[PDB]
RNA sequence: UCCGCAUGAUUUAUAUGUAUAAAAAUAGAGGUAGGCUACUCUCCUGUAUCGUAGAAGAUGGGCGAUGGUUGAUGAAACGGAAGUGUUUUAUUGACUUGUCCAUGAAAUUCCAAUCUUGUGCGGAAUCGAAUCCAUUGCAUACGACUUUA
RNA sequence: GCGAAACCACAGCCUGGGGAACGGGCCAGGCAAAAUCAGCGGGGCUUGUGGCAGUCAAGCGGCGACAUUGCUUUCCUAUCAUACCGAAGCAGAAUUCGGUAAGCGUUGGACCCACUAAUAGGGACUACUGAUGAAG
RNA sequence: CUGCCGAAGUUUCCCUCAGGAUAGCAGAAACUCAGAUCAGUUUUAUGAGUAUGUAAAAUGAGAGUUUCUAGUGGGCCAUUUUUGGUAAGCAGAACUGGCGAUGCGGGAUGAACCGAACGUGAGGUUAAGGUGCCGGAAUGUACGCUCAUCAGAAGAAAAGGUGUUAGUUCAUCUAGACAGCAGGACGGUGGCCAUGGAAGUCGGAAUCCGCUAAGGAGUGUGUAACAACUCACCUGCCGAAUGAACUAGCCCUGAAAAUGGAUGGCGCUUAAGCGUACUACCCAUACCUCACCGUCUGGGUU
RNA sequence: GUCAGCAUCAGUUUUCGGGGGCGGAAAAAGAAUAAGGGAAGGUGGCUUUCCGGGAGUGUUUAUAGCCCUUGUUGUAAUACGUCCACUGGGGACUGAGGACUGCGGCUUCGUGCCAAGGAUGCUGACAUAAUGGU
């Protein structure tokens, strides 16, 4: 009666509150503004949940939620805001950063390694041998029953007797180019822990000292 | 060509009501004997005033306050439809209230298949805010740089000797 | 709705003119000729853009302003970066035997399934067949026109079915691999 | 024609048509 | 193209009582009417239809809705009526209006000229 | 609106029907028509449907003696006039000779390509149907029905447009020589105030 | 069969000026000069363009241009889709408004050229076939058909 | 060469429609060129899906839709074969179901018994066939 | 031969039968009152429970009779009621008109549909229905809907359509809407019975928790089991409208065969289809003016 | 006799045109010209952007203007409706009746004249034709 996409329906039952779910974020914005000391902008990066699982045991609690909501909730003018020279903290106050109670040391050193995500540059040039697949790049004492996978890669490889085999050399990734999201596909069936997670504490807004440097 | 008439009525003068109170409505007919018998058609089914029981006091054919002015028109309607109850609301920009009934009258008679009869004019207003107007092929109408190519050029002496030009 | 628009940005391929619906899109790559009469709209060249406009245009006139717009870039692709299409062969138990003429513009195919056909096909116009090296018994086709390149993928596909048996087994055949360019 | 049948109602079908709209009609009277 | 339905260009009436007269178009009530205007005085301001008149050439700078006065006083300032008429188009109207106003003893006065014009036939050998 | 003893219209661009009306109408008024370029001739609807509408004019045929029964003609010049023949009274003597003051060719033959060729705007597609809207060239629908002389016909036109044009950049030669004397005589202004 | 006068006329879905050949698109086409062209200009139907002034088109003169223009020609070129013709022509004889003059029309005193036979003209040159009868048999109810003569 | 009679309102092409009986006359079409010779006698139904009871319940104004539970010669395509096609645990072969498809076949002997690729289901004077023939 | 008047089908009963009656109608002859003397009509008042009747204002007409005497005493069609009813039609009465005796215009054509009740003509104007051509009359004006591989000019019918256009009621949206992308889509935990192997995804109940901005004891594919991918859930970039349920108009489908065929034909597709409004036009035996024929009636006429 | 043309009339009619009243919110508009109000689909500018331009940007007539109310020109015109026992043309059909009255108006004070109780006047052509028949 009408084109039109279809749309898909399931059944998850977990619809989020979408307005009420802003609202609860705004609310706990404020209170990590009035929580203790620490004063951290700090939230999320390219590392997956267990870099942040990690860093929220080691606190006595990071949370951004949605982006740039926080700061409107807090208002850029110093009027609407809480706190003092916020003008400037919310042209910062940008991306994956919250507020956290427990520091500038652990953030500064403990630095794990991760997948890498899109975008980035290659640490270094993974190339596949051909023959046999190898997951880690050949360092199995990496079998070859990814019998799944040889469908699921698309990549130049066939099925020979129940093996995959690259039939030509397939430079994984190369230093100094652009990770697509083929090649970090790729590269995530493989031991590549070509990233590492940062954090910012540029300033700390002190209740008393109210001091949020740039640095 | 369609005519808008105020008319008020009333029912005769009697000891029950001696002085009824004076109903005006504002309705479009073609001449003054069609705005009398509608007038009277809405005044039964809607206070259930009988036709014998009264008399109009005053009819009067109302022209545009200003005809060159370019307005925009929303019609509040109530169609008699298969099941006999549907409501409608329809946007218009011209120049004359009238015009705008017309228009709508032949909206009606196309996308609907209606008739005189089966409508029935809620309410016409007029519309001044730009962000009240709510139907998108008006609010585009809206914008201030409209332009656009002749649409529908299509333009006795018959066997003309040249092609004709059809364009520019 | 007066009016649909879509704007097209022009990259250094050269002349794109667009007399009486017909484009004779121009790159250092080549040269491309095409013509959009069945479509009725309206095409403006305004220096570094192209502006596609319909006026008072239905939904079903206006799904066409997309497409003019893509097939428009396609040739554009196609002059100044090209298209590649690599095909992979599949024998399980008899080679596929492939024979090159006319640059490779013309596809012999030999011993396919067993069969003693011979299943030869000729390439759409623009359309150049080549076996590579790197990769065994794989097929590269290069070209200009996407539509052309593309069919002619399809075309070579399509000939090499395998007939009465199953999917599921028999599963030979000469499949399209990569779908990329030149450069 | 250019169809399967013909358009043009044959005046039987141009008779008992109307009747039977009628004994509709009066079904629903009833 | 060449001819834009915009607030402020001249058109020509082709049908109603009107036909030949020069309007310009102050306002768009919609897809199928605008209201026109012009400086003559035998000419009221109304709203038109898009059958009964023909675009020309003329795009004149002018604020929407302006009333009477002022698209007079803008026609004037941007000469609009002999641009129009310097036109070759107008120029034709013009020849073809006065050819009709010709009587029989003015039709035997282009009768003799256009013979002497003719007999000229000078050309080069 | 005024008469010529023949009349030859260029049938190019025209709906078939709207044409045919046309035709038809004067024909009884009593006027010669030619109707030249036939192969050119338009027909609403997309070209399919047009194909089923003649598929089915060749399946009525009289089963006794199928000789006795509807000849179904394929050239566009008889399509065209089956159009006129059944919208005249042909069943009488003055419906009969309508007909025979009706001439119906495709392509323009050497006695007709020298005269001048005149177009009905009651007929034209581009004034008629909207833009966008499918029709098919009768050309086209008889060379897949049967008629089996569209090339030669197209190749015959080709070379009667070389000629055609050829004749016209000589006149045109002649008639941008004697404007140019046409301006040049002084009297052209002494007669300019009666608007020629 | 025409020369040829006719001679009587027969005549016109004649005909009243039997006036006019680009091609293509209509969300476009065309024209100008200069070196694929930047740029200028044209369109908006033929109410146009060409011819058109005279005892149904008379008889003269002057002025002005080498023209227009026709009847008849002695020839060249081109046109095959149905070539129904186009053009080049030189020619002759006209006609000769481009412009200005003189003669004549009237009591027709309020409206009502082309077309061919025709029939013959007194002068030219022209000298075929088919069937029946007969035959054949490749054909055949009879016609017809295939042969011969 | 001799030479009837029956019969005769008038006539004789076809499709559809004309309340019926739709016809040879009417209407709308297809069309339509003299004179004949010899054969042949021709003349808006309907379908592929049962009945009772309860439960929902889209909803409307108590019903309530599907679902659930209880028991008992020519023509048509709606294609058998041949062509192609899509699906199926379709390995091959063989086969099943379905789709396009009426070009082309659908047999021989007393429900049977074989052949076969298969032996699928159905509707129903003029014309016809040859032969002369006058004429622009 | 022409002219004039002109019914009836059902009544009034009666019958053994067909019938008559009897009316009615049409008439034929005689005689009242210039009247409230009537009416296939309305109105007012009046009682009883808009209609009812009686009585009286409107309205048109000259209104009564007693007497004798021809022809008819069917049926069909449709409306309104109307009880029995069923797949479904069907039956039953009462009433109404029309038709029989009726031609004419229109609907292609037609016993009943739409107009119109007929002497011979002229002119003018219309009804119904029409104005592309056949065909007399606008290839008119204006606003919309519709594209159909067989569009269009109450029976299947209820339903279906990623066809189109309008509306109705709800949703998010520069705290970045929808989509598109990158990334996360977790850790107790391979929760518990169930088993060769079941790790959320062969299978039975919950289906809980820490981080939250989010990770469902899990949406599917899949693996022997794994693993992995996708969603459902969030976030980064991205910049503005978008999604859901309904109703309607048009179109498509909603089975129907057996020589070739019909909106009447040709054809038509910003109609020559559908709907509306507006003008102009076309013509009947109809209406109007005049002439003529006839009948009837009225006035005058030594 | 036959048939044509015009004129002035009468009857019926059809079709354009002009002028003048009168009516409505005493049309509504509008124009011109004084107040006040409001703003935009935001102009000058406006600042910021970007390729003299584009784009915005937020504003209140400025280097465009618009809308609303009131006054005024005004008591404007126009439009429509309606009426004129006001008026100018074009066209078609008909010409029944056959002294005399009458009804009128002009007259012209006797008389008459007249478009007033139904067509006459002027002219031409044709006669072996033209109409009218079969």
């Amino acid at each position: 009666p009408k084109s039109r996409r279809s749309k898909v329906l399931t059944l998850a039952q977990t619809e989020k509150k979408g307005h009420e779910g802003k609202a609860a974020l705004f609310s706990g914005v404020q209170q990590s503004l009035d929580s203790f000391d620490y004063m951290w902008i700090f939230d999320v990066t390219n590392m997956r949940n267990t870099y942040l699982k990690r860093i929220r045991d080691d606190w006595k609690r990071i949370f951004m939620g949605k982006t740039k909501v926080m700061a409107k909730a807090l208002g850029h003018t110093p009027e609407e805001e809480h706190a003092e020279n916020v003008s400037k903290l919310t042209k910062l106050l940008h991306g994956a950063v919250g507020l956290l109670f427990t520091v500038i040391g652990y953030f500064e050193s403990f630095v794990q390694n991760d997948f890498a995500r899109a975008g980035a540059v290659a640490p270094f040039t993974h190339v596949i041998p051909a023959g046999p697949v190898y997951s880690r790049a050949g360092q199995i004492p990496l079998t070859h029953t990814l019998e799944p996978q040889v469908r699921q890669l698309g990549m130049p490889t066939v099925l020979k007797n129940g093996v995959v085999t690259l039939l030509a050399d397939f430079p994984l990734c190369t230093e100094g180019q652009q990770l697509d999201s083929r090649q970090t596909r790729l590269l995530k069936l493989f031991g590549i822990t070509a990233a590492e997670f940062k954090v910012g504490l540029l300033g700390y807004y002190s209740k008393k000292g109210a001091s949020v440097e740039f640095l | 060509a369609l005519k808008e008439y105020q008319v008020v009525g009333r029912k005769v003068p009697t000891e029950h009501e001696p002085v009824p109170k004076l109903f005006r409505m504002r309705l479009f007919a073609p001449n003054e004997s069609v705005a009398k018998s509608r007038y009277w058609y809405f005044l039964k089914m809607i206070n259930k005033v009988k036709k014998a029981t009264g008399e109009i006091v005053a009819i009067n054919e109302i022209s545009e306050p200003k005809p060159l002015k370019a307005k925009v028109f929303g019609i509040w309607i109530r169609y008699d439809s298969r099941s006999g109850t549907h409501n409608m609301y329809k946007e218009f920009r011209d120049t004359t209230r009238v015009g705008a009934v017309e228009a709508m009258y032949a909206d009606m008679a196309a996308r609907h298949r209606a008739r005189f009869r089966s409508i029935r004019i809620l309410k016409v207003v007029e519309v001044e805010k730009k962000e009240d107007v709510r139907r998108n092929y008006v609010k585009q109408l809206l914008n201030p740089h409209l332009k656009f190519p002749l649409p529908h050029r299509r333009t006795k002496k018959v066997f003309a000797p040249h092609r004709p030009s059809t364009f520019y | 709705d007066i009016y649909k628009d879509e704007t097209l940005t022009i990259p250094k391929g050269v002349t794109v003119d667009i007399k009486a619906r017909n484009v004779t899109v121009t790159g250092p790559r080549g040269t491309l000729k095409q013509n959009l009469r069945h479509v009725d709209i309206e095409m403006k060249k305004q220096g570094n853009t192209i502006k596609f406009i319909v006026w008072h245009g239905s939904r079903k006139h206006n799904a066409c302003i997309r497409s003019v717009y893509s097939i428009i870039n396609n040739m554009i692709i196609g002059v100044t970066q090209g298209f590649r299409y690599k095909m992979r062969l599949v024998y399980a138990h008899f080679p596929i035997n492939i024979n090159l003429t006319e640059n490779g513009t013309v596809v012999e195919i030999r011993n396919f399934l067993g069969e003693r056909i011979t299943r030869v096909i000729k390439c759409l116009p623009g359309v150049t067949v080549s076996i590579s090296s790197a990769v065994k018994d794989e097929i590269i086709l290069e070209g200009n026109s996407l539509e052309n390149v593309s069919q002619s993928a399809a075309n070579i596909k399509q000939i090499c079915n395998v007939r009465n048996k199953d999917i599921r087994k028999f599963l030979d055949g000469i499949y399209v691999s990569e779908r990329g360019n030149i450069e | 024609s250019l169809k399967k049948k013909s358009k043009r109602r044959t005046t039987r079908l141009r008779s008992r048509i109307e009747k039977k709209a009628a004994e509709s009609k009066r079904k629903q009277k009833r | 193209f060449k001819r834009y339905v915009e607030v402020g260009r001249v058109v020509l009436v082709t049908k109603g009582e009107y036909t030949g007269k020069l309007a310009v178009i102050v306002d768009i009530v919609d897809h199928k009417r605008a209201l026109i205007d012009s400086p003559c005085s035998e000419f009221p301001r109304q709203v038109i239809r898009y059958g009964s008149v023909v675009l020309t050439h003329i795009v004149m700078k002018l604020p929407r809705g302006a009333r009477s006065g002022i698209v007079a006083k803008k026609w004037k300032a941007q000469d609009v009526c002999n641009k129009w008429a310097s036109s070759a188009w107008a120029k034709k109207l013009e020849a073809k209006k006065v050819r009709s106003q010709l009587n029989d003893f003015d039709r035997f006065a282009v009768m003799r000229l256009k013979k002497q014009r003719r007999e000229q036939v000078n050309v080069a050998v | 609106s005024e008469f010529q003893k023949v009349v030859v219209i260029d049938a190019k661009g025209h709906l078939l029907g709207r044409l045919a009306s046309v035709v038809a109408k004067q024909l009884l008024g009593g006027q010669k028509v030619v109707v030249v370029r036939c192969e050119e001739l338009n027909i609403s609807g997309h070209f399919f449907r047009n194909k089923l509408k003649y598929l089915a004019y060749l399946r009525k045929a009289c089963r006794y003696n199928p000789s006795r029964g509807a000849f179904h003609f394929r050239a566009p010049s008889r399509i065209f006039q089956k159009a006129v023949r059944g919208m005249l009274p042909h069943k009488t003597a003055r419906g009969q000779a309508a007909l025979e003051h009706l001439q119906a060719v495709e392509g323009i033959p050497p006695p007709f390509d020298k005269q001048k060729r005149v177009v009905v705007p009651a007929a034209l597609r581009v004034l008629r149907l909207k833009p966008g809207r499918k029709y098919c060239t009768v050309g086209r629908l008889s060379s897949e029905v049967g008629w089996k002389y569209n090339d030669i016909v197209a190749k015959l036109e080709e070379r009667r447009k070389v000629k055609s044009a050829a004749f016209y950049q000589a006149k045109l030669a002649k008639q941008k020589k004697i404007a140019s004397a046409k301006e040049a005589s002084p009297v052209n202004q002494k007669l300019s105030q009666f608007g020629y």
